[PDB]
């Protein structure tokens, strides 16, 4: 949530740092901070998979034993 | 080369400076359009976050 | 708070191109006057190897002369 105002916020800071200073080196550290701001994001939201993965896991041995009672009681009944 | 032709060099300085001046014309045609570009994207969206709005024109 | 990687912008108006870069330059009174010399040149003479002068240029004993070379008058 706080990256997301940053990133807007220099993109923003980017657009008039141009008129501001054109024959400044520091526009093209800002693509780069861009650069990096966007490898950020990337690594930060990669963090959740790790976890949703396991999640998957989980549903796998639950079905089998939703599907193995449904079994045996069938079989009784026959 | 302009020489060779033969011509006062007025009419070479006046088309210099009328190419200067349409040059200065569309750099300011483009400053002016990304100016208003600008300021219609900043007052388009003021509702998203009023907070992160007002940090941006105390400090401008 | 503060966002994260906020700076200091640059002074408010610097040099850009924004400006009149021309009546800053002092340039202004030569555009507005402005905006042939072969005739300019026409007029103090006659009219304006022309071929060979210029290739001359694209590269880039007065008395004991007259004494050796003699014209016939007629």
């Amino acid at each position: 949530r706080k990256l997301n105002m940053s990133i807007l916020i220099n993109f923003l800071d980017l657009l008039d740092i141009l008129i501001r200073s054109p024959g400044s080196i520091k526009r093209e550290e800002k693509l780069e901070d861009l650069k990096l701001l966007f490898v950020h994001v990337h690594h930060l939201i990669n963090e959740y998979r790790p976890h949703q993965a396991r999640e998957t896991l989980r549903v796998m041995m639950e079905v089998q034993k939703r599907q193995r009672l449904e079994t045996a009681e069938r079989f009784q009944k026959h | 080369e302009y020489i060779d032709q033969g011509r006062n060099p007025q009419l070479y300085t006046k088309e210099c400076l009328e190419r200067a001046l349409a040059k200065n014309e569309q750099v300011k045609g483009k400053i002016d359009t990304m100016k208003k570009f600008k300021s219609l994207l900043i007052q388009e969206l003021s509702k998203v976050f009023p907070e992160d709005m007002a940090k941006y024109r105390s400090i401008r | 708070g503060p966002f994260y990687l906020m700076r200091e912008l640059p002074g408010s108006t610097e040099l850009t191109g924004s400006t009149n870069l021309i009546t800053h330059y002092n340039l202004e009174q030569a555009y507005n006057k402005f905006c042939d010399l072969p005739g300019m040149i026409d007029l103090p003479g006659s009219h304006d190897r022309s071929l060979i002068e210029k290739p001359p240029i694209l590269s880039s004993g007065t008395m004991l002369a007259g004494f050796r070379l003699h014209t016939g008058p007629l």
